[PDB]
RNA sequence: CCUGUCAAACUCCAAACUUACAGACGCCGUUUGACGCGGGGAUUCCGGUGCGCGGGGUA
RNA sequence: AGUGCAAGAGCAAAAGAUAGCUUGACAGUGUUCUUCCCAACGAGGAACGCUGACGCGAAAGCGUGGUCUAGCGAACCAAUU
RNA sequence: UUAGGCGGCCACAGCGGUGGGGUUGCCUCCCGUACCCAUCCCGAACACGGAAGAUAAGCCCACCAGCGUUCCGGGGAGUACUGGAGUGCGCGAGCCUCUGGGAAACCCGGUUCGCCGCCACC
């Protein structure tokens, strides 16, 4: 990489297909999850807030409590345990 | 159910491919194992496709090889009809063979090593640089094809 | 400079003029020859087919084209036929003309990438294949071995 | 519409019916919504909750089914709105609903408006709702006084036949009074 | 069908596009209600570089205020045809524009469930000339 | 309308493939204690080649 | 289109424009991610909370500076609260 | 749902067009400014009050595929590309065989002129 910011090499993953462009539906931004539930992490290009570091796009963690309206999701980066603060707008129930 | 025989060595073979053969209980060249035809097992044999010989053997062939190269989980004991009768659910090698072929049981389930340690092929095999359709010995074989190999390694 | 230096397609496609400046103009004079007023309403259609993917410098295109069309004057300056070179030299080529330090070359020319089996030239003629000869001369000035192919023409 | 890349708005945005930016903010409370809606002739009030396949209305009241309790006057006015709010609010309480946030859709937050009258009604029914008292009408207007006085400048009945000639903010009290005890569907 | 298909005047905009005013006064008397400032966009050579800047006024008249005005405006104009909108409008003159349409226009001017007026229900140049011409004057 | 061509820093499309999690089978672990935790001791931070994918370069 | 400035991304009853009002560019203290994938490492940065005090709004709510990724600096010493 | 309100999925729903529908449950357009409220100017809008009229807009109902979109059949194509293997071929670029996957354009023919949820309601 020529630079090392968080958005380095995120051109694709943080861009919407032309038709999914525009304000996203509120339904999924208000979804509620319970501790223990498995959630897929995926930033929604249209939603600015409640995001997490782009490297974690694609992870599937375990909700383990929340902070404010955001959720605290536990994942394993490679071999390391990490906790991610993320809102519902960027989460999806597994299965 | 297919008969699996490793014909190519570990040196230079992909590690993930080597671990696959190891999960199928083969740890040496010329070692054979019997594998049920399932989706899970099918993918494994496809991955190992290039360093092995496999196919469905005939009732007879399996019996010859079972008698000749089958072993208890532990020890020298010959696996003959009596052994089979005094140790398994079946009454003789043929009965065990049929059950294996019809994928009703497994060598382990009947207290036998999952591996048939074969002998080199008398007369030599067709070569490990080309598949069957090219005259070599690698890949899927005919029941008649597997039988020849298995019998030459009896 | 020899074609040995640029005939291979081993390098990335390099054609974005928005990030490349100082590109030499092309030496190819025309792409439509003969009676361009008329449309392919001819009995016979012969094509010069490249048999190997290669890069053809605008240098070779011009000499190949000239040698073919300049000859198609066995039919006359205003003869009844139309000649078409369908490829354009899009690939920008460089040269490292310090040694291997900061070697990214400077633009020195352009070439067209042709894949084996494509037709680079297509002529349209009435039963009067002097064009077959115009091409024996054309594939003479381009790197690859070539196939002279005739399409509409069962008048053998 | 024009091509593959064209962006078509969500249906309710096309229909110009749902303001999604306001909706999200509304749903933030995690509380049920007191949906205040109007029509040229009527006024509707619903207590809506969120659902897996769309909203769920747990209680509602329409200005029309107001007559079902003794309403003999027009239904597109302030007194009408309040009562419809109170009616929905009461049904809401019966359904086990204790709190809600006011959703006025595409209407305007004008002081003394009908949507706020609806809000006043629902609150008096017992519903706990985030509000602001000095953005509501001054009771008298809610009663329908502004219309009675308007008929004082008579010369011609404000109501075509209907009921009364000088109208009745008293009819309002009788009704509110009614709604505050017993009766069916409450 | 008709009655709800017949044209009507919706606002008449009288505006004086000056270039920098004292003009409002006359607009107020010619119409009868306060004029509105006309700010301009973009910086340009006619020493008009100021973005927010009074550069003229306009007056939108509706109902009677519009008729009682046209009952003297029209007479001071001759023109017709070609000078008409594709939507049945026309501007003459100090400018005086007349926006014409049929009964269900509110549908496209309200907040809730607004909607664009169908081409069929739109007012054509011709259907416009008729209405007006049929009101104290002549076309072309 | 017709007709001739392209893109490492284009995309209406779009693989093979890589990858998070879960279940199943396999293999492995529960006297050979896996997975993991804490602590002692290093060596090492000139690498090279083949194959596949590369970027630079006439090579 | 615009949104201060590279490039890429986000945005339309708005994140843009206009008007009005306001000083949350607030004090205190944290959780987490980043810096440093995996995998230890400071300053710095960000996300998301809480406690206190406020602004605006009918209200839900928004405001932990600018739509997002650059705009940054240890110990010793001095000045300052 | 003989026309309503809040929505979920967010073009299979868009664009364009045809036909049908209202003494009333209704929605609208519509009529009108004393009030609450309102236009940097206008009761246009917003807000409020109301039914003389209308079904012409909207809306709801039925339908049309020309454009856009979704999915499917057949053709393109098991082509292009590709994970694994080879003392197969080729001066080389590169190609081929076996094994496991497998496209895009485009053409022709179908599909699509929304589906679903809660509440209310001759
Ligand atoms: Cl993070
Ligand atoms: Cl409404
Ligand atoms: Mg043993
Ligand atoms: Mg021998
Ligand atoms: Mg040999
Ligand atoms: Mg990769
Ligand atoms: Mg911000
Ligand atoms: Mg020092
Ligand atoms: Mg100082
Ligand atoms: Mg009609
Ligand atoms: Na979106
Ligand atoms: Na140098
Ligand atoms: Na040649
Ligand atoms: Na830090
Ligand atoms: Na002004
Ligand atoms: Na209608």
């Amino acid at each position: 990489p020529s630079s090392n910011g968080p958005l380095e090499g995120t051109r694709g993953k943080l861009k919407n297909k032309p038709r999914d462009r525009g304000t996203s539906p509120p339904q999924r931004a208000v979804e509620e999850f319970d501790d223990g539930e498995k959630v897929h992490l995926k930033i929604d290009p249209s939603v600015p807030n409640g995001r997490f570091h782009p490297r974690f796009d694609g992870q599937t963690g375990t909700v383990e409590g929340k902070q404010g309206d955001a959720y605290k999701v536990d994942i394993v980066d490679g071999g390391k345990e990490k906790t991610i603060i993320v809102t519902a707008a960027h989460l999806r129930r597994q299965e | 159910m297919h008969a699996l025989v490793q014909l190519r060595g570990e040196v230079n073979m992909h590690t993930d491919i080597q671990d696959t053969l190891e999960m199928l209980n083969i740890h040496h060249v010329n070692h054979c194992t019997l594998v049920p035809e399932t989706d899970a097992y099918r993918g494994m044999v496809a991955k190992v496709n290039d360093f092995v010989a496999f196919g469905e053997p005939s009732q007879e062939t399996l019996e010859t090889v079972l008698a000749t190269r089958a072993e208890p989980l532990e020890g020298d004991a010959d696996v003959d009809d009596e052994w089979v009768a005094e140790h398994t659910d079946y009454d003789d090698i043929s009965g065990l063979a049929f059950a294996l072929l019809s994928e009703e049981t497994t060598l382990r389930e009947q207290g036998l090593s999952p591996t048939l340690r074969l002998h080199p092929p008398r007369g030599g095999h067709d070569g490990v640089k080309h598949p069957v359709k090219e005259g070599g010995q690698l890949g899927k074989h005919d029941t008649e094809g597997i039988d020849d190999l298995l019998e030459a390694m009896r | 400079k020899p074609g040995a230096m640029y005939r291979n397609s081993s390098k990335p496609a390099y054609t974005r003029r928005e990030y490349i400046s100082g590109i030499p103009g092309k030496k190819i004079a025309q792409f439509d020859m003969g009676n361009n007023g008329a449309g392919p309403t001819y009995p016979a259609q012969v094509e010069l087919v490249v048999e190997k993917p290669v890069q053809i410098r605008h240098n070779a295109l011009e000499a190949a084209r000239v040698a073919a069309n300049r000859y198609v004057q066995n039919s006359g300056a205003a003869a009844n036929y139309k000649f078409r070179i369908r490829k354009f030299p899009f690939h920008v080529i460089r040269e490292n003309k310090d040694g291997m330090r900061a070697p990214f070359g400077k633009p020195v020319g352009t070439a067209a990438r042709v894949h084996g089996a494509n037709h680079i030239f297509i002529a349209w003629v009435n039963p009067d294949p002097n064009v077959e000869e115009a091409w024996r001369r054309a594939k003479m000035k381009v790197t690859p071995t070539i196939n002279i192919d005739s399409s509409p023409a069962g008048n053998a | 519409a024009t091509g593959p890349r064209y962006k078509v708005p969500m249906r309710r945005r096309r229909e110009a019916r749902t303001d999604y930016h306001q909706r999200l903010r509304l749903l933030k409370s995690g509380k049920p919504r007191l949906v205040a809606r109007k029509s040229n002739k009527h006024v509707r009030a619903q207590l809506v909750t969120l659902g897996p396949n769309g909203d769920d209305t747990l209680a509602s009241a329409h200005s029309s089914d107001l007559a079902e309790y003794g309403w003999e006057a027009p239904t597109g006015n302030m007194p009408s709105a309040y009562l419809t709010g109170l009616l929905a609010g009461l049904r809401a309480q019966e359904a086990g609903v204790e709190e809600a946030v006011l959703d006025i859709g595409l209407n305007s937050p004008t002081p003394g408006s009908k949507v706020f009258a609806i809000q006043e009604g629902a609150i008096d029914a017992g519903l706990d709702i985030p509000h602001n008292d000095d953005v509501l009408a001054d009771w008298q207007r809610t009663r329908g006084a502004h219309i009675a006085e308007y008929d004082e400048q008579l010369e011609e009945p404000l109501y075509s036949g209907d009921f009364d000639a000088a109208d009745l903010p008293e009819h309002f009290d009788e009704l509110r009074e009614t709604l505050l005890d017993g009766d069916i569907e409450l | 069908f008709h009655e709800m298909r017949e044209p009507r005047i919706e606002k008449v905009v009288v505006h004086m596009g000056i270039g920098h005013a004292n003009a409002e006064d006359i607009l107020g008397e010619i119409t009868g209600q306060m004029p509105v400032r006309t700010k301009a966009k973009r910086t340009v050579g006619e020493f008009d570089i100021r973005e927010g800047d009074p550069i003229g006024a306009k007056v939108t008249l509706r109902d009677e205020m519009a008729e009682e005005f046209l009952q003297t405006a029209l007479p001071l104009a001759e023109l017709a045809t070609s000078q008409f909108d594709d939507t049945g409008n026309f501007s003459f003159g100090l400018d005086v524009t007349v926006n014409l349409v049929r009964p269900g226009y509110r549908v496209a001017k309200r907040d809730k469930a607004s909607r664009s007026i169908p081409t069929k229900h739109r007012l054509n140049p011709a259907d416009a000339v008729a209405f007006i011409e049929s009101t104290y004057d002549v076309e072309v």
